[PDB]
Order: structure tokens, then C-alpha cells, then sequence
């Protein structure tokens, strides 16, 4: 379990180098803001598609 | 010296320029409702004539 | 009972960032605003098929009397304009086929003949019945059929 | 952030019961059909958000006392 | 060949066509479309009612309904009067 | 025929939960006992309010409660009706035909109501 | 004139009584279907009577197909006693007969355009959209069909007099015209 | 005027660009069609009269004189219209004598 | 959170099956089983889009059907399956259809 932590740790490292090192990218054409937005979006549709998943099992 | 054909050029310039400009109105109509606006029903015959 | 003004003489009629008429006149009544776009539309679509003006004027007659009559206020415009005109064209004496008038009006076939039985309703008249020999003329000279053709094809239908 | 609107009205309708007490946010999420996770942590976060803007008003200890004019 | 007779307009009889497989939105019930609204307010706080129905795919009274007994319109700068979804 | 199918389909699936068995912190064994386990198991009245004056007005309700016969599940694109017969239109879909499966991509169908 | 017309189709309206789940009535109802997109009301058929009903939540229902008076209100009753069944407290209120539909042939050709020069008050004849022509009689409130093989359709009754009565007005007219 | 002079005022008239404003607020990735009409190829036809019928007759200059009527000539255009639907497919279809 | 059709048939029946074992083992979480099924659902309903390639026919007559929320539930009986390459006969089948 301490060892889980420390391989969390380096997940969250790993994600901030992903984040940064392209929040770079970009400049050379906020990468983690965009993602952020992109999950937001989602949020609406999933449900939308999800209950319809409610019914369907009500109905067969 | 203007002639018949350069007034009449200049004022088919003008009578164009307006036809174009309806077939613009009338098509953008239908263009943002999402129908295929057909050509033969935009031109305004009327105009030149 | 208007007037209307324009732009005048280049002093003070345009003002602080050219104002202008110092307005946009702003004139009518929809009574009569729908009643004048209904009129354009019907010299469009008399003017695609090349009808004489008087037909023009009849369909107008028709229109006005159709629209104040309010049987058909809850049909589009454009479909009472049609159904006035082939009944216009038919009370002259010249009839043109329903899809005729459709090929110079926006409105399908079904709108129109629905519209034009709810305007022969409204305006309790009638239309004289077609016969082949109405559609002759115009189909044999839009086909360049020579005048022998057309009066046997009229004597072939009548 | 949706859900927590959601939960908005549904102390809203707590109100209109007339039985309104000093709640707090895990019973509101579990009778609204919701679950307890790093979900109601973030949304919390929102919700201490809520708290720096509740004209409805959600307030830490005892609470949800909204109307700024109230009496029966 | 200009004005050929026809029966109806092809444009028209496409869009007809498309309108027909599309239906008319349903009205859906009051739980689903206010989540639905909910995380659609989530998305940014400003939501014009045409582009709202648009999302929500529900009836304009009936969500106009849903929406008067939540959100409450305000006069703004924005461009207009616009409804809000926060419910206070 | 079918049994290749169905082991690419075992192939699509497996690969599809690899990613999820990953976010959710599983070890990777799991998916290997559930394709063992997978393919094991597989291998004059005037006053009218009272209606009981009629009865035996319906059918047997046992046969969408039994559901044992043949069953087949797909997609519809199109289905009409004219008055007597019904049209189907079916796409790709699957059939369960005493017990033997069936695989389709297009179903057409006439029936008599 | 010795021809009766023949009924063809019946529609009649009852009230329910009481609101219904349109959802749940598709269900559990055995040839409901129920496509809010498509319409509002829940369509069911009933092979017996050989009738078709919709029903909407407020509860009323409307029957068509029917043959008889007898056949429409016998499928009426079976259609809200199958709702009742469901768990509902369907009813039988108010059921009335909105409109008739009945058919018949005179046996001979008929001459549409005398017939519509003649009548032209309650006439109308327009080969482009309907090839039969449409006859609106006014003693009786009902519109004919009339067409040159001989068939004439007549809709718009409430009762079956008023289909017979019609038939029975119209037939010199038409004997007038024979081909 | 009618030989040269019509004709280049048809072309010299700059093509008409049409697209829709962002219909269906979709992702709108150029969603919206782009449409493209260019004017071509002007014809002129002899003076024509229609008359009451519709029937297309040719119209003499004492009869114009007589009837007053105007003395004039059918004018017509060939009209390409493209629709681009950023489908990876553009459509050209082309109206004859419009 | 998905289509949800084939999770009635045999293969549906034996991968939860599967899964009930594996719960009742602790060897997976019912989150985790759910999360299976729902990825199953997905890629079945595209290998059956993708890699299916025949055409079928059936007649037979229509005992019931029924219709909600895009679902339809036809009972169909006597029904002869035929196809090019054979002819299967059936005396009752269900067809359920989603779309």
C-alpha cells in the first residue's frame, strides 16, 4: 500500500509532465484547461444517452 | 459622344448588380433554414425587363 | 395618407456620426404591408410564366377579397397567392395545371389545390369546368408542333 | 455543478415541506439517488463556492434557512 | 424547359422528408429533462432559450414551463433579456 | 463459421476491457479467468359503467412470460403496414433459433396479422 | 331505388373517465404502440371486431374500423375493459358516433362534368387533385364521392339515416346523368 | 451593347458566395454549406410576344406599333451552382438558359 | 449506459454468468462487472455491424406486437427463416428491435 502511493505520486508527475511539456505545443502552433473543458462537455451527453439505458432495460 | 450601347451598358450594369443582390437575399433565406433554394425561383425577372 | 424623406442637401442632415433622415421612415399598417408582399409575389410568379396583366390584376382582386375575408388567415401567404392565381387563370379562360403554377411558386401541388378549394368556398363563386382544348394552344407551341398538328391533336382529344 | 443546482431546489422543495432542520450534504445526495465519493468532494468544492454566494442560503453548521424574509 | 411543371419543389420534398424522420420532440419527463438543464448550466452559466431548447430536445411550453419554476429571466447588457439557470 | 465469430469477438472484447482494467486498478488476471470461466460455461344496458358483462376478451399473457421460445434481437431501419401485413426492414441483428445461433445483416419479413 | 349503402368504416369517441399512462399502457398492453414522437395517442388493434383505437392520457379514446354501431361500441367496450385490466378505473362515458362511412354502386356510368355544370352549388369536380368528384349535400350534412365507374362514398354521418337518406337523395340526380 | 458589351457585365460580376450562419449548433467544423453560383454563356432570343394563352408567338414591329406593345427579346443565362457541404464531395449542377 | 440488446441471448447470459461467479469469488467488484458488460455491449454491437456480410429473408404471420420508446417486441408465428443457402422452419419466435 506505501508502495501504491508512491507509484500515485509518480502518476501524478507523469501527468503534469504530459500536461506541460505540450502546454507548450500549443504555444508553439492551457492543455489541461482544454481537456477540463472537453470532460465538461461530456457531462450533458452521457446522461442524455444513460437513462435512455434506465428504459431500455424497463422496456426488455 | 455616348452612344445607345454605352448608356444601355451602364444601365444593365446597375440591373444586374440588383438581380445579383436579390438572388443573394432570396438564397440566403432558405440557405439558413436549411432547404436547397432552387435558382430558377430567385431570379426576379422583373428587374431588368 | 404618407409622405417620405430623403437625404436632402449635405450640411446638418447627417449629424454626430451621420444620423441621416435623422430616422428610417417606418411607414404602414400589416393589413396592408402583407397585402403589398402578396401583391410582389404575384408578379413574380405571373412574370416567370409570362401572364398578361390583366390576369395579374384579377388575382389581385381575388387576393384582397380572400384577405379581408379571413377564412384562410391561418394558411400561408404564398399558398392563398397561388391558389388566386390559377383561379384567376381560370375565370379568364386560360387555365394553367396545377403543377403549372406550382412550377413558379414555392408552395407543393397539395397546398395549392387545398388552398384554392378554401378560396372557391370563401368566395362562394365557381370556376368552369377544363377541357382539353384549353391546354392546346400552349402545350402545342411550347412542344414548336406546327398549326395542322395542334388543331389535330384538338380534334384528337375533343 | 448541475447536480448541485439540482440539489438547490431540492432543498427548495425541503422548504415548502415546512419541516426544514439542520441538514447536511450525505443524506440530501443518498435521498437524491447520488453516491459519496471524491465526486461529492469535488461538487463540495463547488458547493463552499456555493457557500461564498448562497442567497439561497447553505451555510456550514445549522442551516438552509434561505428566505431573507421568514415567519408563518 | 425553364419553369418546367412540377409536382413539388425537390428541395421541399427533401426537407419534408428529413423533418418527417426526424419527428417532433418528445416530451420527456420532468427528473430527466431538469438533470439534463442542470449539467447544461454546468457547461457556463448563460444559456439563450433557442440554443436551450436545441440541447434539452423538449417541447418549448413544457420546457418553458420547467424553466419558469427553477430559472427566472434576467434583463442584461448581454444583448437581451435571457433566462438564467441558477435557480436563485 | 459462428464459433470464429464469436472467438473475434472474444478478441474485440478482451481488448476493449484491457484499457478499463487499467483505470480501474485491476490486475490483469481477471480478464484471463473470465474468458476460462466465459468459455466453460458456454462449451339493454342502459347503465354501461360495469364491463364485466363481457369476459374471456383476451389471450393467454404466459407466452411474454415464458419468453422460452426462439428469440431474435437486431435493429430496425424501416417497418410498415398496410392494413393487413406488416413489413420488416431488420438490420444486422442476431437470432437464437433452437438454441443454434444465427448471424444477419439484412432481414426482410412479411407477416399477417 | 332498391341500392342501400354498405357501411365501411365507423368512428366513435368515448371518455375514459380517468387519466392513463400512455408508457405504461404500451408496455403492458398486448398490440398497443406508442411513439410520442411520432404521435401523442397510443394506437391499438383488436382483429376480432377488426378495429383500430387510439387512446390519449387525458382519457379519451377515439374508434375507427368498425362496420356496424354495434361492432364499434362492442370495440370500445373491449378496448377500455383491456385498459381496465391494466390497473386503470377505465370507464364507458359519453360514447357517440362522430362520423360514418358508407359505400355503395349505382351501376352505371355517370357524367361528372353534367352532373357538376347542373349542381355547381354543391359540386366540385377537379380531375388534377381528386379524380372523383366531391358533393356536399346540405339537408343532410354529408359529402359524396362520386366517381364515373359508378361508386359513390359518403362520409360526414352521424347516423345511418343520414347515409341512407343521402343515398336517397342523390340517386335521381345521378339517374339523371346515366351514361 | 447586346453582342459584347451584356455578356461581360454577366461576367465581370464577381461569383455569389452563400453559407449558412452556423446552423445546428453543432460542432460546426465548416458544417454549414457553401454555396457558389456563377453566371455564363448570355442568350438572346428573337423578339417573342405571349400571349393570353401563354403561347410564345413572334412579335413584329407594326403589331408592337399597334397593340402597344414593347418590343423586346427573351434574355437567358446558364447558371453553375456548387454545393459544398465539407461532405468531401462538391456537387456541380448546371442550369441551361435560365 | 448503452444499447443493451444482446445481453439476453447466450453469449450475454454466459459472460454474466461469468461475472456472478467471479463476484461471488471477490475476485472482480460489481462496478467492475458492469464496466465489462457495458464494453462488451459495444464492441459486440460493432463486430455484428463490421464483420457480417449476408442477407437473409423470413415469412411466417403476426400473433402480437408492441411498441414503446423506440422497442419493438413482435410475436410472430409459423415462421420459415429462408435463405439462399437454407431454409430453417420455426413455429413461434420473438422479435425484439431497437434502433
Amino acid at each position: 500500500a506505501q508502495l501504491k502511493f508512491f507509484e500515485q505520486l509518480d502518476q501524478i508527475e507523469k501527468q503534469r509532465k504530459d500536461e506541460q511539456e505540450r502546454e507548450i505545443l500549443m504555444r508553439a502552433a492551457q492543455l489541461r484547461l482544454k481537456q477540463k473543458a472537453k470532460e465538461m462537455q461530456q457531462q450533458e451527453l452521457a446522461q442524455m444517452r444513460q437513462r435512455d439505458a434506465n428504459l431500455t432495460a424497463l422496456a426488455a | 459622344l455616348d452612344l445607345a450601347g454605352p448608356l444601355l451598358a451602364f444601365l444593365f450594369r446597375g440591373m444586374f448588380k440588383n438581380l445579383l443582390k436579390e438572388v443573394r437575399i432570396y438564397a440566403q433565406k432558405f440557405i439558413d433554414r436549411g432547404k436547397d433554394f432552387n435558382l430558377e425561383l430567385a431570379i426576379k425577372t422583373r428587374i431588368i425587363s | 395618407l404618407s409622405t417620405m424623406i430623403g437625404k436632402g442637401t449635405g450640411a446638418a442632415s447627417f449629424d454626430e456620426f451621420g444620423n441621416s433622415k435623422y430616422q428610417n421612415r417606418r411607414t404602414m399598417s400589416s393589413s396592408d404591408r402583407a397585402m403589398m408582399n402578396a401583391f410582389k409575389e404575384i408578379t413574380t410568379m405571373a412574370d416567370r410564366i409570362n401572364l398578361p396583366r390583366n390576369i395579374v390584376d384579377r388575382t389581385n382582386n381575388l387576393f384582397k377579397q380572400v384577405y379581408e375575408q379571413k377564412s384562410l388567415k391561418g394558411r400561408a401567404n404564398d399558398a392563398i397567392a397561388s391558389a388566386c392565381l390559377y383561379i384567376a387563370c381560370r375565370q379568364e379562360g386560360v387555365p394553367r395545371t396545377f403543377k403549372e403554377i406550382c412550377a413558379v411558386s414555392r408552395i407543393s401541388k397539395k397546398e395549392i389545390g387545398r388552398c384554392f378549394k378554401l378560396i372557391l368556398k370563401a368566395l362562394e363563386t365557381s370556376v368552369d369546368l377544363i377541357t382539353t382544348g384549353d391546354f392546346m394552344s400552349r402545350f402545342c407551341s411550347n412542344l414548336c408542333l406546327p398549326k395542322q398538328v395542334q388543331m389535330a391533336a384538338t380534334h384528337i382529344a375533343r | 455543478f448541475g447536480v448541485l443546482a439540482k440539489i438547490v431546489n431540492y432543498m427548495k422543495t425541503r422548504h415548502q415541506r415546512g419541516d426544514t432542520h439542520p441538514l447536511t450534504l450525505d443524506e440530501i445526495l443518498d435521498e437524491t439517488q447520488h453516491l459519496d465519493i471524491g465526486l461529492k468532494q469535488k461538487q463540495w468544492l463547488m458547493t463552499e463556492a456555493l457557500v461564498n454566494n448562497p442567497k439561497i442560503e447553505v451555510i456550514d453548521g445549522k442551516y438552509a434557512f434561505k428566505p431573507k424574509y421568514n415567519v408563518r | 424547359t425553364n419553369y418546367k411543371p412540377v409536382a413539388n419543389h425537390q428541395y421541399n420534398i427533401e426537407y419534408e422528408r428529413k423533418k418527417k424522420e426526424d419527428g417532433k420532440r418528445a416530451r420527456a419527463d420532468k427528473q430527466h429533462v431538469l438533470d439534463m438543464l442542470f449539467s447544461a448550466f454546468e457547461k457556463h452559466q448563460y444559456y439563450n432559450l433557442k440554443d436551450l431548447v436545441d440541447i434539452t430536445k423538449q417541447p418549448v411550453v413544457y420546457l418553458k414551463e420547467i424553466l419558469k419554476e427553477i430559472g427566472v429571466q434576467n434583463v442584461k447588457g448581454i444583448h437581451k433579456n435571457t433566462w438564467e439557470l441558477k435557480p436563485e | 463459421t459462428v464459433p470464429k465469430l464469436y472467438r473475434s469477438v472474444i478478441e474485440d472484447v478482451i481488448n476493449d476491457v484491457r484499457d478499463i482494467f487499467l483505470d480501474d486498478g485491476v490486475d490483469e488476471q481477471v480478464l484471463m479467468e473470465l474468458k476460462t470461466l466465459w468459455e466453460n460455461k458456454l462449451m339493454g344496458q342502459v347503465e354501461e359503467e360495469p364491463l364485466n358483462s363481457e369476459d374471456d376478451v383476451s389471450d393467454e399473457e404466459g407466452q411474454e412470460l415464458f419468453d422460452t421460445e426462439n428469440v431474435v434481437v437486431c435493429q430496425y431501419d424501416k417497418i410498415h403496414r398496410s392494413k393487413n401485413k406488416w413489413k420488416f426492414h431488420l438490420k444486422d441483428g442476431i437470432m437464437n433459433l433452437n438454441g443454434r445461433d444465427y448471424i444477419f445483416s439484412k432481414a426482410i419479413g412479411d407477416a399477417e396479422w | 331505388s332498391g341500392i342501400v349503402p354498405q357501411l365501411q368504416n365507423i368512428v366513435s369517441t368515448v371518455n375514459l373517465g380517468c387519466k392513463l399512462d400512455l408508457k405504461t399502457i404500451a408496455l403492458r398492453a398486448r398490440n398497443a404502440e406508442y411513439n410520442p414522437k411520432r404521435f401523442a395517442a397510443v394506437i391499438m388493434r383488436i382483429r376480432e371486431p377488426r378495429t383500430t383505437a387510439l387512446i390519449f392520457s387525458s382519457g379519451k379514446m377515439v374508434c375507427t374500423g368498425a362496420k356496424s354501431e354495434e361492432q364499434s361500441r362492442l370495440a370500445a367496450r373491449k378496448y377500455a375493459r383491456v385498459v381496465q385490466k391494466l390497473g386503470f378505473p377505465a370507464k364507458f362515458l359519453d360514447f357517440k358516433i362522430q362520423n360514418m362511412v358508407g359505400s355503395c354502386d349505382v351501376k352505371f356510368p355517370i357524367r361528372l362534368e353534367g352532373l357538376v355544370l347542373t349542381h355547381q352549388q354543391f359540386s366540385s369536380y377537379e380531375p388534377e387533385l381528386f379524380p372523383g368528384l366531391i358533393y356536399r349535400m346540405i339537408k343532410p350534412r354529408i359529402v359524396l364521392l362520386i366517381f364515373v365507374s359508378g361508386k359513390v362514398v359518403l362520409t360526414g354521418a352521424k347516423v345511418r339515416a343520414e347515409i341512407y337518406e343521402a343515398f336517397e337523395n342523390i340517386y335521381p340526380i345521378l339517374k339523371g346523368f346515366r351514361k | 451593347f447586346i453582342q459584347m458589351s451584356v455578356q461581360r457585365i454577366v461576367e465581370d460580376a464577381p461569383p455569389i458566395d452563400l453559407q449558412a450562419e452556423a446552423q445546428h449548433a453543432s460542432g460546426e467544423v465548416e458544417e454549414p454549406p457553401r454555396y457558389l453560383l456563377k453566371f455564363e454563356q448570355i442568350y438572346l432570343s428573337k423578339p417573342t410576344h405571349w400571349e393570353r394563352d401563354g403561347a410564345p408567338s413572334p412579335m413584329m414591329p407594326n403589331e408592337a406599333r399597334l397593340r402597344n406593345l414593347t418590343y423586346s427579346a427573351p434574355l437567358y443565362v446558364d447558371i453553375t451552382k456548387t454545393v459544398i457541404k465539407e461532405g468531401e464531395e462538391q456537387l456541380q449542377t448546371q442550369h441551361q438558359k435560365t | 449506459m448503452a444499447y443493451q440488446l444482446y445481453r439476453n441471448t447466450t453469449l450475454g447470459n454466459s459472460l454474466q454468468e461469468s461475472l456472478d461467479e467471479l463476484i461471488q469469488s471477490q475476485q472482480i467488484t460489481p462496478q467492475l462487472a458492469l464496466q465489462v458488460l457495458l464494453q462488451f455491449d459495444k464492441a459486440i454491437n460493432a463486430a455484428l455491424a463490421q464483420r457480417v456480410r449476408n442477407r437473409v429473408n423470413f415469412r411466417g404471420s403476426l400473433n402480437t406486437y408492441r411498441f414503446c420508446d423506440n422497442v419493438w417486441t413482435f410475436v410472430l408465428n409459423d415462421v420459415e427463416f429462408r435463405e439462399v443457402t437454407e431454409l430453417i422452419k420455426v413455429d413461434k419466435v420473438k422479435i425484439v428491435a431497437c434502433d
